[PDB]
RNA sequence: GGUUGCGGCCAUAUCUACCAGAAAGCACCGUUUCCCGUCCGAUCAACUGUAGUUAAGCUGGUAAGAGCCUGACCGAGUAGUGUAGUGGGUGACCAUACGCGAAACUCAGGUGCUGCAAUCU
RNA sequence: GAGAACAGAAAUCUCCAGUAGAACAAAAGGGUAAAAGCCCCCUUGAUUUUGAUUUUCAGUGUGAAUACAAACCAUGAAAGU
């Protein structure tokens, strides 16, 4: 009804789409703030299908500003070709982004009032559920190993048992090095082959095995520690070409004169 | 390159609010809205004032702790923070002082008599004939024991005890209302 | 249960008063440009920025009761009312409240030469940092009207008071300059509000 | 062209409402557990009507959901008990449908007189690929009218299998 | 929580005023300034203006022809390194810097499960900080992936406490000593034991010492020296795993043995005597030092750091050929050794007599200087990576700094509340990590003689602490059974 | 210009009914050995990107659709209100100024822009 | 509103609406939204010690309450509360 729509108040556009939670975002954007006045950057990590998005984001009135960014689609640069959205890929992306931002900030390889003031950042996962062993916590661990000191407890890392309040480092290492994927491949090696031919098809094409996956992950970690230079694509068919391509199929709004002409014939 | 600033009148600073006051003369024509270079003069003046304020702020002593993160309230040893003095400018308060006073008719007697304030030890009190403390009040209080016990020798006396408790609570509320009337 | 008791205690007066909250009331005649100016100005007041839901027909100089009622209901000691008229265009009235009673009022009108954030250089800013102040002109320390303006702006933009400050928090400075000195018999020079990023 | 809008079973819901919350309720829950192989859940009561004697929060009903081929394994048996002959009613506007039966012992499970005789309310919900959007926590969205399940669509899908009937409107 | 007294109203009023502007308009020196090498060389009474630190560095570089920064110190009174222009012939004393900066360590990484007993020893690999080995009460020893902070290649075969663990200078073999009278060599990359366990000792192993690379034959593998509580020391050949020479001059338990850069071996024992042994002379004692009243504990040498990280550096670059590795190790040894303008190495001997002695065993048999002032026994002593300063740890909760050139006392690092067990120097010599019986670790900065940061988090006494060659990571181990890694 | 991530303004951003989307990425989708949680792998956790689908989500185009928004001498510097004077009126009131100062209504227009990182014929 | 053996006007379940005529301690500005509501997990606090009001009879360089402030505590991965 007209009255219902008039009284109805539309929520925020960024909240109407299920992407941001203003209740949790408020705490990070505006902290206690009566303590010492210091900038507080936010490490936003988001997981999508076939890709992982990690970004270091600050706060500004005009909108969030990204200081550095990393994506799982850049992992093949280091030799990772499969499982870009897996736990090991999340850990690798976290380590890569952490080391990249550390190198860009000058910590490796108004600066007054020593010391260097290491880059502290708070992780943000948005709507991602808080479950122990989630690959988001794997990205957190990778970033922590990369030099970004996110304050975090080990209550959600994989292998954390509830019966005993102790983290099993062996299970965490296995998850970091793709041990679970290798175990699944070994299990499928003697199970139905149709699933083994469909699942892990890329692994079979690349001739990957149980230990080769861990070796590849270690080599990728070493390369990440070696080349965080963040080289983007050559960008063939540059911005103007892409704009022309989009405009080719784009539908333009009809002018009011066209609407009047159409209505004149309609009536 | 130069950082020193010289003005006919020294700048009055307010470090407690990160504020600086400049009483120097300003040219009406230069700052007129019709002047194209209006913005440049204001920018230069603000730059000089900010340079002076920054120099004064950095001249202040700064804390240097040797602790770790630990409690997030404390600052890390790597960090060093300028110790801003108390504000010099007087600003009006948003509300009046809450220093309301009332003796409730009890403090007057307590002063007249030699009744010292109770030590306020705690809720715990020993419940004889049992191997449990069962504090006086706060949880499973002993005052409720009479209701849960099985024989009430010498109308249910438990209802009488509950009525007495209600009467005492209502009397306390009435005393509070009487004291509020004052 | 006692959930609202904490809110009442927070609203209750204390020896050390909490950070003053700013309430921006959009007037009946408020225009789009005035609304944008108000939003841009309040962006610096975060997280102490509050915006009313609907337009309000307010006549502060004819009846101050609505302002007191709004302050009491919202517990906002600082209030800014947008107003636009043929004689008083882009009139931004600032109001202070002491115990929900109106403390002082001063009408400020933004000239048409205003520039919004979008039109400035593409540079970033940090929200929540305490702004620096630089007052230019002896009238601020001697003229009662400019003294009141200085006090109001200091109470509005200073944010939380702290005895310890970080150097990293000195990212921007708010500068207020008078358009030249003046004497009796001349209109009050317009106050120039400028915010500068520090390098 | 209907590439990814084929009607499919969402989930099978079995419910047994009882007038009390004692031996009969427990026995019905056991029957549901042994039929579907999953522990059922107890439904509370919102208000004390007092007409049937039910009280507030009496835990009056029990139900259990079944999905996948297991749901079809029970749906086919139930329709066989119903002779694969429903009515024009029993279907919801949004494309859902359901029925009920008595003497559950007919559909497989032995009598076991220690458990007793019971009936079961058979309800089914139908959807199409992409229904996860309506339930996904992130970026919840509506569904286009061209994709929403309807009474006629559900009836047509039911006709396609089990050799069922559309007996007189 | 007891709080520092608040400032008075007078203090607030004084602080409310502006002051202390650093304009320093001219600050023309009243007395000429000259540069003199700290070691022996005087290099020239100039009268420059308010030249900054960069200008002084450029002046020294162009004087030396390198226009290699040097740290400029004033006359050693002032003893203060425009920094010194506020106090006013003036002589500025400079020393080589070996440019490098270890980022201060202020945060831990995580608590890692592992051995079901207290940790006993640890040692970072000389070539990379990503791998580290810890010995604990549990008979097994474990290598830790310092990057992921997880166990890797656990060592098994021992049946008693792993008292001491050491890493070979080449980084290819790990030597572990246990309470059992055996020593085992393990491959770091696989954990396999290199042959049968070394046997022949009658009592538990007290310390291990690896032969320096620059003294080893080109292409051959270094020998391994070991000490046992029985008072005997055996020089094991890592290839044949057979002790060629057995020395038992000490009449009581040997506290430790250090392999000097000149080939001599210096060891301390419970017999209150220090003996110098020469491997070249068929492992035969040459001199005996008798000055300690109590038993000698934790003998150390100035070159210990270079010998440990011989052929390697903070960058972690590995040598290409054995000859290149030997040349690099010799250059590293000479850099510290030749700081006096002549090939010499200093030795500091600690003992429970509340005194430490400085010796030059090759130059003279008498003690060069006597370091005294501690209230309790000195548990640990660590020469600086360049020999500039000597630091010792004592049970009296105090850590004292002494001049490495002549043993003169410098300053005391106060702040500990319990007995100090051991300390480790930073690669750049700027920082010094320390551990004590108390619940928290501490790190000190020698430049300012002030506490850098407190590192609490350990749940019990901490017995082990080590600093990586690159300075990126610092590990620790204690009675809490949890291994902790610390880094900037 | 399309798109993903983080946001600012917070309906020109919403609601109903219709139509298209080249490449990429969202999205649905496929699997339950492992981490993970549910009566239900529906939600969520993990694996797979392999067997597909642009049906749906989302973006875009339309209704003289409902609401919504903007500029205005259109209401208007009008009404309303206020302060002053033997001006008339016995007074109340009437005419004036003298400062604030509206809204309905009406005229015309519109049915998302924009801050940072990355990617696409 | 559309449907389900007993089961109907009120029993419980599935679907579409609901600006909130949910329970919010509050009347109430009309507010409260991936909550201040509903379902689930962990949790004590009347903890001490410094400072300004009050009291006294070894005026107790502390014996206690009151207010403030600091440590400590609960929770979460975290911001924070």
């Amino acid at each position: 009804s007209s009255a219902y729509s008039s009284r109805f108040q539309t929520p925020f556009r960024r909240r109407r789409e299920g992407k941001t939670d203003y209740y949790q975002r408020k705490r990070l954007v505006t902290q206690h703030k009566a303590k010492y006045n210091t900038p507080k950057y936010r490490l936003v990590v988001r997981f999508t299908n076939k890709d992982i998005i990690c970004q270091i984001i600050s706060s500004t009135i005009t909108g969030d500003v990204v200081l550095a960014a990393a994506y799982s689609h850049e992992l093949p640069r280091y030799g990772i070709t499969h499982g870009l959205t897996n736990w090991a890929a999340a850990y690798a992306t976290g380590l890569l982004i952490a080391r990249r931002t550390l190198q860009k900030l000058g910590l490796d390889e108004e600066a007054v009032e020593d010391g260097p003031r290491p880059f502290k950042v708070f992780l943000d996962i948005g709507l991602q559920r808080t479950t122990t062993g989630a690959r988001v916590f794997g990205a957190l661990k990778g970033a922590s190993d990369g030099g970004l000191y996110v304050p975090h407890s080990e209550n959600r890392f994989p292998g954390w048992d509830f019966e005993t309040e102790e983290i099993d480092p062996e299970l965490l290492r296995s998850y970091i090095f793709g041990g679970h994927v290798s175990q699944y491949m070994e299990e499928l090696a003697d199970d139905d082959e149709e699933r083994f031919s469909e699942l892990f098809k890329g692994y079979l094409a690349d001739d990957i095995d149980a230990d080769s996956l861990e070796d590849i992950y270690t080599s990728a970690h070493e390369a990440i520690r070696a080349d965080p230079a963040f080289k983007p694509t050559e960008k063939k068919f540059t911005k103007e070409q892409y704009a022309a391509e989009s405009k080719k199929y784009r539908q333009t709004k009809l002018s009011k004169e066209e609407r009047a002409a159409r209505v004149a014939a309609k009536i | 390159l130069p950082v020193t600033v010289e003005k006919p009148i020294p700048v009055v600073y307010d470090l407690g609010n990160l504020a600086a006051f400049d009483s120097n003369v300003l040219d009406k024509n230069d700052l007129d809205s019709s002047n194209a270079r209006r913005e440049e003069k204001i920018k230069s003046l603000t730059r000089d004032n900010v340079q002076l304020l920054i120099n004064q702020l950095l001249s202040l002593p700064m804390k240097t702790t040797t602790e770790s993160v630990g409690g997030t309230g404390g600052q890390s040893s790597v960090m060093t923070l300028l110790q801003l003095p108390d504000p010099t400018t007087d600003l009006p308060r948003e509300k009046p002082l809450p220093k309301a006073k009332a003796m409730t008719k009890w403090e007057k007697f307590a002063a007249k008599k030699g009744i010292k304030p109770k030590e306020r030890a705690g809720k715990m009190i020993y419940d004889e004939a049992s191997g449990e403390w069962v504090p006086k009040w706060g949880y499973k209080g002993a005052n409720k024991k009479l209701d849960d016990q099985w024989l009430v020798e010498v109308i249910d006396p438990r209802t009488l005890n509950r009525a007495e408790r209600k009467r005492l609570v209502k009397k306390n509320e009435k005393q509070q209302r009487r004291n509020m009337k004052n | 249960n006692a959930r609202a008791k904490r809110a009442l205690v927070k609203r209750e007066a204390k020896l050390v008063e909490n950070v003053k909250q700013a309430l921006f009331i959009p007037g009946q005649s408020c225009n789009k440009n005035l609304h944008d100016i108000m939003v841009d100005l309040s962006a610096l007041k975060k997280p102490d920025m509050k915006r009313f839901n609907r337009k309000n027909d307010i006549h502060p100089f004819e009846d101050m009761s609505p302002l007191e009622f709004f302050s009491e209901k919202n517990d906002c000691s600082l209030m800014v009312l947008m107003t636009s008229s043929k004689k008083r265009k882009n009139n931004m009235t600032f109001i202070r409240t002491f115990g929900y009673k109106i403390y002082d009022m001063i009408e400020l009108m933004v000239a048409d030469n205003f520039k919004l954030l979008s039109d400035f250089k593409k540079l970033t800013f940090t929200v929540g940092l305490k702004p620096m102040f630089t007052f230019q002109g002896a009238a601020f320390d001697t003229h009662p009207v400019y003294k009141q303006i200085k006090s109001l702006f200091l109470d509005f933009f200073r944010g939380e008071s702290t005895d310890l400050q970080d150097v990293a928090g000195l990212q921007h400075v708010i500068s207020m300059t008078i358009q030249g000195d003046f004497q009796d018999g001349e209109p009050l020079p317009n106050v120039l509000f400028r915010v500068y990023k520090l390098k | 062209q209907n590439p990814m809008r084929d009607l499919k079973i969402e989930k099978l819901v079995l419910n047994i409402s009882v007038g009390e919350s004692g031996d009969r309720l427990t026995r019905a829950s056991k029957v549901l557990e042994q039929l579907s192989g999953q522990t059922p859940v107890q439904s509370k009561a919102r208000y004390t009507v007092r007409t049937f004697g039910i009280r507030r929060n009496e835990k009056i009903a029990v139900h259990v959901t079944v999905r996948g081929p297991k749901a079809e394994e029970i749906l086919e048996r139930g329709l066989k008990v119903k002779e694969y002959q429903l009515r024009d009613r029993n279907f919801s506007a949004t494309g859902n449908f359901g029925f009920g039966i008595d003497e559950h012992i007919d559909l497989g499970i032995k009598y076991d007189p220690s458990i007793g005789i019971f009936g079961m309310d058979f309800y089914v919900v139908m959807n199409r690929p992409g229904a996860r959007v309506t339930r996904r926590k992130r970026c919840k969205g509506t569904v286009g009218n061209s994709h929403k399940t309807t009474k006629e669509d559900t009836v047509s899908w039911f006709k396609q299998k089990y050799d069922a009937d559309v007996l007189d409107k | 929580s007891t709080l520092i007294p608040p400032p008075s109203k007078k203090q607030k009023k004084e602080a409310q005023l502006p002051r202390e502007v650093a304009i320093i308009p001219k600050d023309l020196p009243n007395v000429s300034i000259k540069f003199q090498a700290l070691d022996t060389g005087d290099n020239a009474l100039r009268v420059p203006g308010a030249i900054s630190e960069k200008q002084l560095e450029e002046l020294l570089n162009q004087l030396n022809g390198t226009s290699v920064p040097y740290t400029f110190s004033c006359t050693i009174k002032a003893s203060d390194p425009y920094s010194s222009l506020i106090k006013p012939q003036i002589t500025l004393l400079y020393t080589p810097r070996a440019v490098f900066k270890v980022k201060p360590v202020t945060r831990s990484s995580s608590a890692i499960a592992g051995h079901g007993s207290t940790i006993l020893c640890s040692a970072f690999a000389p070539h990379t900080s990503s791998r580290m080995v810890t010995g604990a009460g549990d008979n097994t020893a474990r290598i830790w992936d310092c990057d992921t902070q997880t166990p890797m290649h656990t060592l098994k075969g021992h049946y008693n406490w792993v008292l001491c663990v050491s890493w070979s200078p080449d980084g290819e073999v790990i030597a572990t000593g246990s309470m059992d009278n055996t020593i085992r060599l393990w491959d770091p990359k696989s954990g396999q034991c290199l042959g049968d366990a070394l046997r022949g000792h009658s009592k538990w192993i007290t310390s291990l010492s690896w032969e320096p690379i620059h003294l080893v034959k080109p292409g051959s593998k270094p020998r391994l020296a070991s000490s046992s509580k029985d008072g005997t020391i055996k020089i094991w050949d890592t290839v044949s795993r057979v002790c060629q020479y057995t020395m038992s001059g000490h009449t009581n338990s040997v506290s430790c043995v250090k392999w000097g850069g000149q080939g001599l071996l210096y060891s301390g024992s419970h017999d209150r005597t220090v003996r110098v042994w020469d491997i070249n002379s068929q492992g035969r004692c040459i001199n005996i030092l008798k000055s300690h009243a109590h038993w000698v504990n934790h003998l150390s040498l100035s070159t210990d750091y270079a010998l440990r990280i011989g052929a390697f550096d903070h960058t972690g670059k590995k040598p290409s050929t054995p000859e290149e590795a030997q040349k690099k190790a010799l250059e590293n040894y000479e850099k510290i050794c030749k700081k006096n303008g002549n090939s010499e190495e200093m030795m500091v001997t600690a003992s429970d007599d509340y005194t430490m002695f400085l010796w030059n065993p090759l130059k003279s048999t008498k003690p060069i200087a006597r370091m005294t002032g501690h209230q309790k026994l000195v548990n640990h002593v660590a020469f600086s990576p360049d020999g500039r300063y000597i630091v010792s740890a004592s049970f009296d909760n105090s850590i004292k700094l002494w001049d490495g050139r002549d043993g003169k006392f410098i300053s005391t690092f106060r702040g500990h509340v319990a007995s100090v067990y051991q300390v480790a120097w930073s690669s750049d010599c700027r920082l010094l990590v320390s551990c004590s019986k108390d619940t928290t670790l501490k790190v000190w900065d020698v430049r300012t003689r002030k506490l850098s940061v407190d590192l609490p988090g350990h749940k019990d006494e901490v017995y082990t602490v080590d600093w990586s060659v690159d300075g990126k990571r610092v590990c620790s181990g204690g009675k809490d059974k949890m291994v902790r890694l610390w880094t900037h």
